């Protein structure tokens, strides 16, 4: 029951209004991202291209794995 | 006699034709080698070269598929890969994790649509990489989902103050930045762990603690119980901007409407002056120019244009006219030979 | 008489043979033109087409190799490219800058391993782009690494309050959110520039300032010195959630366990009520439903499947049957024609 | 008698000639089938395979162009795609939205150049996705541009405190973290919604409220009016670090220059000790090792090298040497037969 | 007119100085990003490749539209 | 020290504990990212493809340089 009429005569105004929600215990889920898709051919025409993609993955994934081991 | 000359000339004429045929026979040998040389070229430097072209293109097709898959992963799980300790998840990753739709996200998490707006804007959902397998190239991502409890009846109010004049003296009222009400009850509010939003404040920790009886009287109407501050030797603020409305203390100073050029006069009966964004878009208060209206800039469009080219068109070889010509003449010699035998 | 018509008999037969040879001779040029036409098509239409295909395919191989490099740059240095003024570095960029391993990172920066966890989670390492070269297409990043000094013996404590109830009157104690202790000494703590973490608090500025003697007694046991607030006409919080344990003031209100349905009764001797997540996963306090237990959702997997096709394999042309047959039928008459001259 | 044997001699000689032409004629038909078989293989299995390779290569060119476009969009509008509610905009997207240059950005937005630095560093420009069309595949962003008003003459000062000794007693002065001055006037400053930066402070809300007369005298020189805390049973900080200069309270403790090994001895008349980075880059104060100088690490370079191979080089077929001989042999018998035919 | 000399005798130092700028009413602009470029040929050699790109676009754009519809 | 038993009788509980570490003078390092890899052949086949990559680089790099020059 804030009296906004009297309270504005002393320079106080209300510039917002909202409900209140407090955070309780959090839930958890595990998501597995497989970065290497399942390829069925694996011929001699794709050996070099698969290795080039694997080298891209090692550039990204290896610093993550090496940092997890060091910090834990 | 006469027949001897005739036979000798016939013998000489026949002898020449024997040399004539043998020359044709050696010409036939050249054709076979030429045709064989054409066939050898096709099997030695065309078929192997085209198979290498086909093999190279198959590898290029897979490499483009692989790169497009990574760009999809970088598009969705980008911040998690760069920040394995704590990163916010994307809206695409949240949709995939809980079913395949936001409706399944809302029901599984118990959100209300406006709860998700306050969680997405406050960045409450965080992902942490807990396992990386470089042998088989996958990462395990652990996602934490906030749970929200609403205290029914509690409303959080934001208070913004401005100086005011009593004659020739300037005062200032000290009030908390935030207060909370539950029906007729008033309490204090701590905004340290909260995010003020129109739909509702989401606080990670408790924010409500009681209010003293003296401050309750101030907020309930008894403004003489509030703590004032005479502005002598100091200064405060003389205007507030509140979503397109300007609340200013234009007393004892010069306020003018920069757009129309008029002077905004503070009538002594009223304490504060209220200026709307429509009556005056730009206002000067105490020499300070305030933009009350909202400027809009012309729309911009980001687009691309791609121009391609039709593939090569290799037509029919069409060399059958010469082959058919030789076929017809070979047929003539086949018939003509039998006729000569009948004479003989 | 008989010989005269005999000469004519040879004359009529021999003359047709010359015409017979003439027909196949011109048909021979038909074969030559066809073979030459085949060669012209290969040299002028197929060879330029394969070279054009090879030239186009080489360009696509470079383009794919060259876009994959950028996607690696965007993957590691993405936030810095978009925000050159200030952006956090990725875990991959940090390893590259300091040697090539996290072990080199820890020894060069003098981090304990738990210091890196605190720095990474607080986002203390920032990169600023200081120079961009457009002619040669490179950028220079300036990376700042924090250095940490630990005050040995200082422990930071987080305090959380709840409105306790004695008799029928509800009270509330005012304490700082954070305090610090060094052995037997207690001080105040300012969390403005700090990040509270289980391993330790990393503060960019100073946080320690001394505590008044009156508040020291309150924290040391003399609870009568603590500042207390009678919550009459106001309201505070009635429960605290901390690490899966709920601390609640269940006096004078109705606390019930939503799962089991039982009513939680507070013994009058005890002040606060402690509820563990095992006994009750969901609790209702004063009509508010609190989730104290942790829910787990089924695991999700993000994966892709790529299906390809075997490259084409053109077989051998294999025209040696007809070509080989002609070879047998060509030089078979070589001796037959030569045999005629021998008897002559 | 003589002629009769000669007629039989011509009878046998001409008999083989008819058989001789038949053999080479049928061998000629074998050549036609051989050449036709070459034509069929080229038309039915090389041209379709060439066109399929050309068709597949056109698709791969477009797929790379499309993926390069998305990577450019992901590079510029990445955070907005992942966070459609509120995400910061890129420096590249800001340049594109307002014309095509930063000079147009400053003119249209009315920024001073140092205002953009403050806005970019505080992340004041947000983009919100307001419409997604999944049929024609476009999105609409709504960019909000902050408007800044500068109050002339107001300067914001950040204060930092440290304990000091007068005799054997350690004291501590309580002052606000921030103050503001306007000429001779002094006010308080609330940093809750502000970003303190060297160029200037950008505040989303008001920060200025007046100061009490007692605190004004404290800051104006009358230090006896300042509120002091006796550190008894508590502790504060004994050093400050500020832009590579260390301010420390080295009274009654042991301060050592760890690099040179000398003891930093404080003159009793002076209150605080000032240590510069050059004189001592590493300092020990009360057993705490403090890094005053900034360590520089050797530069690192991120490189890539692409090595490729030239495309195949198929030469001319070059079978004209065998064709020329057959042409020469064909012309040889062409005139030889005709000249002998004149004898008949 | 803070007396920085007298104020350092009691352990108080000044470690910064800056001007003051307060944020005012914001401006607005609409930017339209066409994620699908304008291809003119559209032959039979590009039918599959365009469809693969549209599938990539739907993976990104579809969750955004669904979230906008549910949250608004 | 802090008497946690007595403070629980007045509704005060401790919900954390950590060590204290304060930041000092920061180190500095320069990293040079070469966004245009060194290509050796540079024949006539690889002309339009390198130009299209450079156009991609200018879309990203040029706004950075222009902003740096204007703000400094
Ligand atoms: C990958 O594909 C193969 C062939 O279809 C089959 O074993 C299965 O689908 C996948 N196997 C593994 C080990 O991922
Ligand atoms: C494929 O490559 C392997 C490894 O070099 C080789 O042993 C094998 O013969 C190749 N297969 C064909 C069909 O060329
Ligand atoms: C508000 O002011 C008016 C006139 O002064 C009067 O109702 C009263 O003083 C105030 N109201 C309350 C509820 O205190
Ligand atoms: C804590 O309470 C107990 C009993 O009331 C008693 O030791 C004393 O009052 C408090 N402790 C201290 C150290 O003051
Ligand atoms: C400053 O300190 C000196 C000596 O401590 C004192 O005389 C003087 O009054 C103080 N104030 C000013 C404003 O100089
Ligand atoms: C761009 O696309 C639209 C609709 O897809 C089409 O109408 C228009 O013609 C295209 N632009 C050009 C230049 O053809
Ligand atoms: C292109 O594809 C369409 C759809 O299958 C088909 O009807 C049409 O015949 C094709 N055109 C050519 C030239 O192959
Ligand atoms: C690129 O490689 C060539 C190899 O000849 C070398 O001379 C040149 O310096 C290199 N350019 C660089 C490293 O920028
Ligand atoms: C491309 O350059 C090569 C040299 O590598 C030259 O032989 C060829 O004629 C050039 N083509 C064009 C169209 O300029």
């Amino acid at each position: 029951q804030i009296h906004w009429g009297n309270l504005s005569k002393i320079g106080v105004v209300g510039i917002g209004s909202a409900s209140y929600k407090v955070m309780t215990r959090s839930s958890h889920q595990s998501l597995v991202i497989k970065l290497m898709p399942n390829i069925t051919l694996l011929n001699n025409c794709t050996r070099v291209e698969i290795a080039e993609y694997r080298r891209l993955l090692r550039t990204v994934l290896e610093p993550i794995r090496d940092a997890l081991n060091a910090m834990t | 006699m006469l027949n001897s000359q005739a036979i000798d000339n016939l013998r000489a004429s026949l002898e020449t034709t024997n040399q004539a045929i043998e020359a044709i026979r050696q010409a036939g040998q050249g054709m076979i080698l030429a045709v064989q040389g054409v066939q050898d070229y096709i099997n030695n430097e065309l078929i192997p070269s085209m198979n290498q072209l086909s093999c190279d293109l198959i590898g290029q097709k897979l490499g483009l598929k692989l790169l497009r898959y990574y760009t999809e992963i970088l598009s969705l799980f980008g911040p998690s890969l760069r920040d394995p300790i704590s990163a916010e998840i994307s809206i695409q990753a949240l949709s995939y994790a809980l079913g395949g739709d936001i409706n399944k996200v809302l029901e599984k998490l118990g959100y209300s649509g406006g709860d998700l707006l306050g969680i997405l804007e406050s960045r409450g959902i965080k992902a942490r990489i807990t396992h990386v397998d470089t042998e088989s190239y996958f990462i395990v991502l652990s996602i934490a989902y906030p749970t929200l409890s609403e205290i029914k009846g509690v409303i959080v109010h934001r208070l913004e103050g401005v100086s005011y004049n009593i004659g020739s003296q300037e005062w200032y009222t000290t009030v908390p930045k935030y207060v909370a009400t539950q029906g007729y009850l008033i309490s204090n509010f701590d905004e340290s762990s909260c995010t003020f939003m129109p739909e509702g404040t989401v606080c990670s920790q408790n924010a409500l603690y009681p209010m003293s009886p003296l401050l309750q009287e101030c907020l309930r109407g008894s403004t003489k119980s509030c703590a004032r501050t005479l502005v002598s030797g100091s200064f405060g603020n003389r205007f507030i901007l509140s979503q397109g409305n300007l609340i200013a203390n234009c007393a004892s100073i010069l306020c003018k409407c920069y757009t129309t050029g008029t002077i905004i006069n503070q009538d002594p009966d009223k304490i504060l002056t209220y200026i709307a964004a429509d009556h005056c878009p730009v206002v000067e208060v105490n020499g300070v120019t305030i933009q009350v209206g909202s400027r809009r800039y012309p729309d911009a469009v980001y687009l691309h244009r791609i121009d391609l080219g039709p593939p090569i068109s290799l037509g029919r070889l069409d060399v059958g006219t010469n082959l058919g010509n030789a076929i017809a003449k070979l047929e003539d010699a086949k018939e003509l030979l039998e006729s000569s035998d009948q004479i003989l």
